[PDB]
Order: structure tokens, then C-alpha cells, then sequence
RNA sequence: AAAUUUUACUCACA
RNA sequence: GUGAGAAAGAUUUGC
């Protein structure tokens, strides 16, 4: 059906591929490709362009944001049981906590400052030295990236050591800052459509547009290129340490460690590679492995190809193409004048995951489509009604609900089929506020979040410290007694107020109800 | 022995960020194993029962949107709307009234939202989420 | 105690008074304000609170007693400390950004930089690759797509029946007949019965791929939504026949046979065999008590079943139909047939896209979008993007790929661009 | 048996 | 069904 669309369509209405296949095959294939590129027989991994144009940021203070350093996502923690290396799959929060415990440091910033100011690699930092940290940070674990549309064979992603993440955070923050300084398109607060519009504005002068993608992007970005870029932007010893760790990286496939001296292991340094391309020229607008350029004559095309080769951005002959009336960047397709190309485009369907999450996500998707002009409002109204009917058919049974209140949705035993316009205008029962894209979280979302918090990798017996005073910074050091006092005082105040738990706060509702 | 000395072995003080990250239960991930999780132990049914009788009769009634203007289809553009965060005194008051501290802190930060919009009005005014085609204005 | 914070403490307290006239904070770096004859536990002393205050940078603790109040000067133009007043007073007082020597910078050169650089030098380096030759030609025409489709047809052929696609059409059986047929089929196959549910026991695996061919398209798929909902429900709860308004299916957990201590309950990694009923007239026929039906089985891992069952058939069809061109009639093999073809077979194709967990149709759709938007493509390389047989494995994915290519061919034939 | 290295673990307690 | 241990358990699967 996607083939018989008047406009453009990527066939995104269904979910991406998935399976329970082990990640051994994909990781092995990626490592083999990296080795082949290293031998210099398949693609180019040697950087030749000049990066002197990039500004130097060596005098900037060393800043670390703890928000991205602690997360519920997976990571690899290395321990030495008796005399061998054991790689354990934990959460990034747990890995960072273990790293700080072994190094005996209050915060990651203290750890990085101590690491950068030791006399020798053998000097001790708590229970470990810099040499041990570098040895442990080169170990990676493999996993499968499923649900990636257009890739029937799922790719291999890699979980890294906490120290590797700690250094990569600084490197990528500074690389992103340098990118934002290089051009106005890489601004932090910019959407995909805004980037596409700027791209259209940039290539209006020329006639032909080359929409290009890079093949084996991660396997062709050597540690040498990363070190070159980092030195160009002035990363000091952090860049050297990261390059050394990347060059000696080992991947644990099943139960064996495989050495992968080439590549950068599936997009660890997207900003750094984007800089590797952008510092050699200004004729490209690239985002990692996807770019668009413009030209008038075959000589300009040859120059573009030479520039791409020099920057280790190997053109994908399978996907890259040339157009005259189209512009594809960040998956977004625009006409040469900057207007959105007619058709479904990147519109993605909403799978059935929760009676109310499905409705909320459908509302968000329909709002996005209607605002952009993809479809008219009445079509969105009809689609929302149909989705409500389908949710009722799928979830209206004793397993999920036992209520019959009229105001409830038909999928929760009710008899209300809310209009899309009525929902978007907040002209409905308060129970429907959670279904609004800007409204509170739904019941299913909270239930799933709690259940996830109860998972094996994330379960903890620590006394939860939630509902804190806004005036207390999150960098403040606390002990067990301190957290006990804070919780006791907050619980006493709440009991005085008569509330057993804090009342959920929504910014939109609070701002609307205000006079 | 307390959990503090085991999770943070060798350290007597840790940042609030780390402690909070160790106990996080407010992040939602859309995953394949959603219907099975909701069915298990009738968790969603129990949560709906609890919400309908303890949490629902606390949400304030939000007035519906009224203002709208004539709009016409136009070239795609980016609408930037700056939603400011709560003031210090406002946050202190809301905390004192028993509102969840985490949500107030999150709302403390000023933020800007960029959305693609393909409709324009005569006076070039902003529109609400998803209502640009109908002309509802932020005002 | 350090001399680098002398200026920092001086500007911290200029004219701040605690009771009526006396300065609240006294700098320890100035003898006039310093208290003689007492130990110094910090760079400032608060008479009102009677405590010591020590200033330190991010990640550089100083040697002071724990009782001393510590103020952290963050590098992002913000400050952190214990007392609210100190945090607020520091923020307003230090509104002017003054650099304090001793702050580590990103470009800091460690004492081991030379050693690490030498070690990197001694490590292997890549070799320059060959310069590719690129020739830009027109995108492939109808002949190339026809050639790819014919290659697939010759290589794999066709099955005699649509195995599980036929389950999209109602069988001529009622609820009780369907349940009886499914239960007796389970009994015939020697499935173990336990706790009122059916389990399939396996011991040895041939460890070779199952035969792959192309499924012919049934006439229509009226029971697509019901089939997907039933698949979801059954793979969520298995062992017993689950019924819909017009059809029913049986999800059987597949478990290893280990003797006495063999597994009794399925886990999150246990696969399922989904058994469905369709009209008789194929090699998979089954009869019992005068009831005849074709029984077809699909082996799915839990993720595959979850992916299949969560798709929305009706919404997807409507969204596609919003801005779709006229769909031509097609035959059982996907070939254009304006005489005996049926336009409902397209729905079947959509159902196939829902039943294929590899979603190769999405890859074909992306490549076709590139084809339609392209003016010139690389020679002998853009065509290879349509050869995805090596990427997938199985009957359902193969059929989905074949019919996606057939849809591309039909679009190029009926509505050329 | 099938979309075929996948459909598999141990202990304590209830 | 809960806890702990296997390079490991379903928020799995990273930037
Ligand atoms: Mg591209
Ligand atoms: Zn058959």
C-alpha cells in the first residue's frame, strides 16, 4: 500500500523488526568489517583533510553534567574475581556508583580531576590506578538493537565501561559546543524539521542536490581520526586516553573476548565524526552518517567525492542519490523551496501498548501530523475515533477493567468516545487530561514505571529519597542520617497537611487554572 | 547493616543526584512486553480502581480553550514558544502546599518548545498543540 | 588552608552585617577581621550561625574538619553549599565571574601524556583504502524489478497453500467445532496435557533452516484484526484454545523434555506454537467427528509474537488509504490480473506485513522512496538494494519481501512516474 | 516440532 | 510467588 501513495512515504506505519536472536553474529560481522577496513582493502579509514579551521577550546573549564552520567540504561562493569576479567551487565547508575566506590570519590568531577593530576599511571587512586582504569575501560559488551525500521537484520550495539562513558561525556559535550560554533544548523535547541529547512535554505543556490549516506560509518572512523579531531579542538590528555582505550578495545561475544582495533563501536562519538567532516570544508551539512550537499557541474561532484573520501566518510553507493526537486535530510523530505513534501512522510503508527498510552501517543502523533499539514483535521478526527474503537475492542474486558462509569473511555468499560478537537481544547472530563499529549502521565505509564523500578537490575533496598525541596541543589553531599532527617521532616509535614502521598503537579494544568 | 554502607561501600557521603538515581520509578519506556506486564497480577486493574477512588477527585478542573482566529495554509515554518518556569517564591509556596517536589523542580527551569507548523494567521500569532489548523491561539 | 582563595573570600562579604553593625562574615586572610588567638578551621566565620565556611572547587576537597561548612563553586556559573543563606549570598555576591587559578581545564596535559602517545604510536594503524569509482546512471526501470521478482520465484517457488495467511479467512466451523478440532489436533500430535493446558515437548533439534517458499495470497483477509488480537492474547496466556467472534487459535508453549524434572511452566524466553484453523483443501487437513478443517502452525518467539499482535490493522489501512492511488486487482501470485484478479488481496498483503516480524517490507519501502525521489543513482549498486533475500530467513519474511517487490512492480506498471 | 545454536540455569524461602 | 549466585532474566538494548 505504501507503493501506491501519491506523495512520499517511508512505510513507517508498522513497528520495527524484532527477534530473540543472540547478538553474536552481528557483533562478529561488525568486528570483521572493521578489521577488513583496517587492512585498507575495502574502505578508507585514514583521515587526510585539514582541521586547522576548528577553534581550540583547551582553556575552557572542565565541566561534567551528572544527569547523563547516572541513568537506568545498561552498561558493562569489569571486576577481577581471582585472576581473570569478568564483565557484568549492570545499570549505568550502578556502574558509576561502583567506580566511585573503588576510586573513593564523592562525584565524577572529583574522579576526573584526580585522574588528570596524578604523577604516574601506576599511582593509586583509591583502590585502583589510572593504568588499571584504562585497562578496564577498553572492555565492551554486545547487544542487539531491535525495532530499527528498515533493517531486517538487527545491528549490534555495545555497552561500555563507566570510565569510558565519563570521558566520552566531556569529549562529546565539547564537540557539540564546537559544532554549534561552526554552523548555525547544529544548535542544541533545533528540531529535525528546522534542520531540514536550514538545509534547504543552504542548497538553494545550486542545481543538483546529492543526498548521501555513509556506509560502515562506525567501522571507518578510526581512533586516529578521533584523536586528530580532539587535538584540533584541544582536548588535552582526555582525548589521548580515550583514543588509547578505543584502539585497544575488546568486545565480549558470548563467552570470548575479541580484539577490535578498528572502528569506534556503533556511534560512541557521533559529534566527533561530524566534526571530522565539518572541519575540512563547509560545503556539506552532515549529521553523523547522513548528509546533503549541492553542486552544479560534474567537476563539483568530483570535488565533493574527493572531500568525502579525505574525511573518511565513505559514500554509500546503495542509498546515496541525486535529485533536483527534493531534499532528504534527517529522514525529513522537503521541496527545494523549503516546503514540506506532500504525503505521509515519516508518520509512524502507534502500537497497542496500554489502553491509555495508545490513546495518548495517537493524540500526539495526530497533533504533529495536523500541525505540519500532513493531513486535514477531519481526517485526524476520524482516525482518533477509529483508534478509540480499536482500543475498546482490544481492552474492554474484565482483565483490564471492572468499571462502568459513563465518563470513562469505551475501552475501560465506559461509554465516552471523546472528539479529537474536544480533547485538544481540554473540553472534557478531568479523567481525559492524562490522554492529552501535554497532560499528566497515564495510569499505565505509572504502573509500568513502578514495575520497571522493581526489576532485578534496578531493584534496591535503599530508603527512597523523593519529593525534595526545590531549593536544595542536587550536587549537595548527603549521608544516611541526612536523608533520614529529610524524609522524616517531609513525612511529618505531609501528615500535618493530611496527605499520605504528595499531590501530582502538572505545569499546564497549574498555569491554566491560575487567574 | 544499613543499605547505605553496602551500596556506597567505602564512602560516607554521596551527592543527591546519585542517591536519587539509585531510586528512580518515574521513567516510562514503550516496550513490546507492555500488555503482558499490565495483565500480570491485574496491576492495571488495581491501579485504575485506586485512581478512580483516591486520585481522580483531586485534579482541578481546567478551563477549555476559547480564543481562535482565522488561519490559512502556508509554507512550513518553525513555531517557537517560550514557556517560563516557576519563580522561586512560587516553587516554595507550592512545596509548602504539599505538591510533589520533583515536579516543581522540573517546572522550575525555563524551557522553549519548537514545533513545525504549516498554518499562519493575519497577526502572526502562536497556536496551541495540534490546533494550528483550527486557529486556537496561545494569547 | 590555601592562599589562592584570598580574593574569593574578600568579595564574598563586603558590607554584610549580622546583628546591627558588625560584619557577619570575617575573612581569615585579613588580620583586621581575623580572630586572634583561636584556630582557623576555614576561610570565613559566621558569628550569627557560629560556624566555619570553607570554599573549594568542583572535585578538589581541602583538609578541613567535617564540621566546617563547605561551599562548592561549580564551573557552570552556579554555586552549591549546605546552608540556604550561604548558597543564596554566594550566588548574588559572585555574580561577577572571576577566575581562580587552580581549576583544571579540558586541555590540561597530564604527566602521562607522552607515554600514552608513544604507546598509541607503537600500536597498529590503518592503511589508506582504495578510491572508489562512482558512475551516476538513471534509476532502475520496470525490467529490473521484474527480473528480481522472477529470480525470487525461480529460486524459491511457491507453496501449494497459504499456510497461516489462510487463517485470515473464516472457516466453516462454529465455536464448539473449532475448539473440538483444535483440542483433537493437539491430542493427535502427542502434545503433553498438564494443568488443563497443552505443551509441546522437544528433545533433539535438526539444527537446519526450515524449507522456504512463497505463500500464495488468499482471496481476502476479513479476520485480520481478530487474528492479530488472538495472537497477542494467546501468546500472553497459552495452553488453552482462545476464541474470537469468528475464529479461534491455540498457543502451545514449546518446552524441553528432560524426564521427571522437566520444565512445567513457561518463562519469558519460551517460544510458542500458534495453531489456527482455515478452510479444508490442502495437505494440512484434519478431520474429527465429521468436522474438517486445515490446521496451520506458526512457531514464534515471545518478541516475535508481541510484535505481531500489537500492530493496528484498521488504523494502518485507513492511514494508507488517506492518500492512496487506485489499487489494481492482483492474482494469487501477485501478478496483475484485470480479468480474474481481486482488489481485496491487497488487505492480505497488509496482513502479511503484520505477520512478518522482520518487516523487510519497510526496507523495500524505504528503497522505493529513494527510487521515486532519485534522478540518478550509482551504477550496479542501487539495484542491489532491492536484493534483501540474504538479509531474511523463513517463509513469512520471504513472502513479504516477494510481495513488496510485486507491489513495487505493479506501481511501476499501472502508475508509472 | 518450527520463522532451527533458539525454544535452556542453580540455590534458599513461602 | 520473593531473595541470592552463574560474563545472565525481561525497563531487556547503547550513543
Ligand atoms: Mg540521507
Ligand atoms: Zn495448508
Amino acid at each position: 500500500m505504501w507503493a501506491f501513495q501519491e506523495g512520499v512515504c517511508k512505510g513507517n506505519l508498522l513497528s520495527g523488526p524484532t527477534s530473540m536472536k543472540a547478538p553474536d553474529s552481528a557483533a562478529r560481522e561488525s568486528i570483521d568489517r572493521a578489521s577488513e577496513i583496517m587492512t585498507g582493502k575495502s574502505y578508507n579509514a585514514v583521515h587526510t583533510g585539514d582541521l586547522s579551521k576548528l577553534p581550540n577550546q583547551g582553556e575552557s573549564p572542565l565541566r561534567i553534567v551528572d544527569s547523563d552520567l547516572y541513568s537506568e540504561r545498561s552498561c558493562c562493569w569489569v571486576i577481577e574475581k581471582e585472576g581473570r576479567v569478568v564483565c557484568k551487565s549492570t545499570t549505568l547508575t550502578r556502574g558509576m556508583t561502583s567506580l566511585l566506590n573503588t576510586t573513593k570519590c564523592s562525584s565524577p568531577s572529583e574522579l576526573i580531576c584526580k585522574v588528570l593530576t596524578v604523577e604516574s599511571l601506576s599511582e593509586k587512586i583509591g583502590d585502583t590506578s589510572v593504568e588499571e582504569l584504562l585497562s578496564h575501560g577498553r572492555y565492551f559488551k554486545c547487544a542487539l538493537r531491535d525495532q530499527e525500521r528498515g533493517k531486517p537484520k538487527s545491528r549490534a550495539i555495545f555497552l561500555s565501561h563507566p570510565f569510558f562513558r565519563l570521558l566520552s561525556s566531556v569529549v562529546e559535550t565539547h564537540a557539540r559546543s564546537v559544532l554549534s560554533k561552526v554552523s548555525a544548523v547544529y544548535t542544541a535547541t533545533a528540531s529535525a524539521e528546522q534542520r531540514a529547512m536550514m538545509a534547504a535554505q543552504v542548497v538553494e543556490s545550486r542545481k543538483h542536490v546529492l543526498n548521501g549516506d555513509c556506509t560502515k560509518y562506525n567501522e571507518a572512523i578510526d581512533a586516529d581520526t578521533l584523536l586528530k579531531v580532539w587535538d584540533a579542538i584541544g582536548m588535552g590528555s582526555i582525548g589521548v586516553m580515550l583514543a588509547y582505550m578505543v584502539r585497544r578495545k575488546c568486545v565480549l561475544i558470548k563467552d570470548t573476548l575479541v580484539e577490535c582495533p578498528g572502528g569506534m563501536l556503533m556511534g560512541m562519538f557521533n559529534a566527533t565524526a561530524t566534526l571530522a567532516l565539518q572541519g575540512t570544508t563547509d560545503r556539506f551539512l552532515s549529521f553523523s552518517d547522513d548528509f546533503i550537499t549541492s553542486f552544479n557541474s560534474p567537476a563539483e561532484l568530483r570535488e565533493i567525492e574527493d572531500l568525502l573520501f579525505a574525511s573518511c566518510h565513505n559514500l554509500s553507493l546503495k542509498k546515496s542519490y541525486i535529485s533536483v526537486a527534493s531534499l532528504e535530510i534527517n529522514s525529513c523530505t522537503l521541496t527545494r523551496d523549503g516546503d514540506l513534501a506532500t504525503g505521509l512522510g515519516c508518520t509512524a503508527g502507534v502500537p497497542f501498548r496500554g489502553p491509555l498510552v495508545t490513546l495518548k501517543q495517537t493524540a500526539a502523533m495526530l497533533s504533529g501530523a495536523v500541525d505540519s499539514g500532513v493531513m486535514p483535521f477531519h481526517s485526524a478526527e476520524r482516525l482518533f475515533q477509529i483508534k478509540q474503537q480499536e482500543c475498546a475492542y482490544r481492552y474492554n474486558n474484565p482483565t483490564y477493567t471492572t468499571r462502568n462509569e459513563d465518563f470513562l473511555p469505551t475501552c475501560l468499560g465506559g461509554k465516552t468516545v471523546i472528539s479529537f478537537q474536544s480533547l485538544l481544547t481540554w473540553d472534557c472530563h478531568p479523567f481525559w487530561y492524562q490522554v492529552h499529549p501535554d497532560g499528566p502521565d497515564t495510569i499505565d505509564q505509572k504502573v509500568l514505571s513502578v514495575l520497571a523500578s522493581k526489576t532485578r537490575r534496578r531493584r534496591t533496598r535503599l530508603e527512597a529519597l523523593s519529593d525534595l525541596d526545590p531549593l536544595v541543589p542536587h550536587r549537595l553531599l548527603v549521608s544516611e542520617s541526612d536523608v533520614s532527617k529529610i524524609r522524616a521532616a517531609r513525612q511529618a509535614h505531609l501528615k500535618s497537611l493530611g496527605l499520605e502521598q504528595p499531590t501530582n503537579f502538572n505545569y499546564a494544568i497549574y498555569k491554566a487554572v491560575q487567574p | 547493616m544499613s543499605q547505605f554502607g553496602k551500596s556506597f561501600k567505602g564512602r560516607t557521603e554521596v551527592t543527591i543526584t546519585e542517591y536519587r538515581s539509585h531510586t528512580v520509578k518515574d521513567v516510562h519506556r514503550s516496550l513490546l512486553t507492555a500488555d503482558k506486564s499490565l495483565r500480570k497480577s491485574f496491576c492495571f486493574r488495581n491501579a485504575l480502581n485506586q485512581f478512580l477512588d483516591k486520585d481522580l477527585p483531586l485534579l482541578p478542573i481546567r478551563p477549555k480553550l476559547e480564543s481562535r482566529v482565522a488561519v490559512k495554509k502556508s509554507k512550513l515554518r518553525s513555531q517557537l514558544s517560550f514557556r517560563p518556569g516557576l519563580t522561586q517564591e512560587e516553587a516554595i509556596d507550592l512545596y509548602n502546599k504539599g505538591y510533589d517536589g520533583d515536579s516543581v523542580s522540573g517546572a522550575l527551569q525555563d524551557r522553549v518548545v519548537n514545533e513545525p507548523v504549516a498554518y499562519s494567521s493575519a497577526d502572526n500569532d502562536k497556536f496551541h498543540r495540534g490546533l494550528a489548523a483550527l486557529g486556537y491561539t496561545l494569547a | 588552608m590555601d592562599s589562592r582563595f584570598a580574593q574569593l573570600t574578600g568579595v564574598f562579604c563586603d558590607d554584610f552585617t549580622y546583628s546591627e553593625g558588625s560584619r557577619r562574615f570575617l575573612s581569615s586572610y585579613s588580620t583586621v577581621e581575623r580572630r586572634p588567638g583561636v584556630p582557623v578551621e576555614g576561610d570565613c566565620y559566621d558569628c550569627l550561625k557560629n560556624k566555619w565556611i570553607a570554599f573549594e572547587l568542583e572535585g578538589q576537597p581541602r583538609k578541613f574538619p567535617k564540621a566546617t561548612v563547605r561551599c562548592i563553586l561549580n564551573n557552570d556559573a552556579t554555586y552549591v553549599c549546605s546552608e540556604q543563606e550561604y548558597q543564596q549570598i554566594c550566588k548574588v555576591q559572585f555574580k561577577d565571574y572571576l577566575e581562580i587559578d587552580g581549576v583544571v581545564k579540558v586541555g590540561h596535559k597530564a604527566s602521562y601524556d607522552a607515554e600514552l602517545r608513544e604507546r598509541l604510536l607503537e600500536l597498529p594503524h590503518p592503511k589508506s583504502g582504495p578510491k572508489p569509482r562512482i558512475e551516476w546512471v538513471a534509476p532502475p526501470r520496470l525490467a529490473d524489478i521484474s527480473k528480481e521478482t522472477a529470480e525470487l520465484k525461480r529460486q524459491y517457488g511457491f507453496f501449494e497453500c497459504s499456510k497461516f495467511l489462510a487463517c485470515g479467512e473464516e472457516c466453516g466451523l462454529d465455536q464448539e467445532a473449532r475448539e473440538l478440532i483444535l483440542n483433537e489436533y493437539a491430542r493427535d500430535r502427542e502434545f503433553e496435557f498438564r494443568n488443563g493446558g497443552w505443551i509441546q515437548r522437544y528433545t533433539v533439534a535438526s539444527h537446519k533452516p526450515a524449507t522456504q517458499k512463497i505463500l500464495p495470497l488468499p482471496a481476502s483477509a476479513p479476520l485480520a484484526r481478530e487474528l492479530l488480537m488472538l495472537i497477542a492474547r494467546s501468546t500472553t496466556q497459552a495452553g488453552k484454545v482462545l476464541h474470537s467472534d469468528n475464529t479461534s487459535i491455540l498457543a502451545v508453549p514449546v518446552m524441553r523434555d528432560s524426564g521427571k524434572h522437566s520444565k512445567r511452566r513457561p518463562t519469558a524466553s519460551t517460544h510458542h506454537l500458534v495453531v489456527g484453523l482455515s478452510k479444508p483443501g490442502c495437505e494440512h487437513d484434519f478431520e474429527f467427528d465429521g468436522y474438517r478443517a486445515a490446521v496451520h502452525v506458526m512457531h514464534l518467539d515471545p518478541k516475535q509474537s508481541a510484535n505481531i499482535g500489537e500492530q493496528d490493522f484498521v488504523s494502518t489501512r485507513e492511514i494508507y488509504k488517506l492518500d492512496m492511488l487506485e489499487l489494481p486487482p492482483i492474482s494469487r501470485k501477485g501478478d496483475l490480473d484485470r480479468a480474474s484478479g481481486l482488489e481485496t488481496r491487497w488487505d492480505v498483503i497488509l496482513l502479511l506485513e503484520c505477520l512478518d516480524s522482520t518487516r523487510v517490507s519497510q526496507a523495500v519501502a524505504q528503497h522505493f522512496n529513494r527510487h521515486r525521489l532519485a534522478l540518478s543513482v550509482c551504477k550496479d549498486e542501487f539495484r542491489k538494494g532491492y536484493q534483501l533475500a540474504s538479509e531474511i530467513r523463513g517463509t513469512i519474511p520471504l513472502s513479504s519481501l516477494y510481495y513488496s517487490l510485486c507491489a513495487v512492480r505493479l506501481r511501476m506498471t499501472v502508475h508509472p512516474f
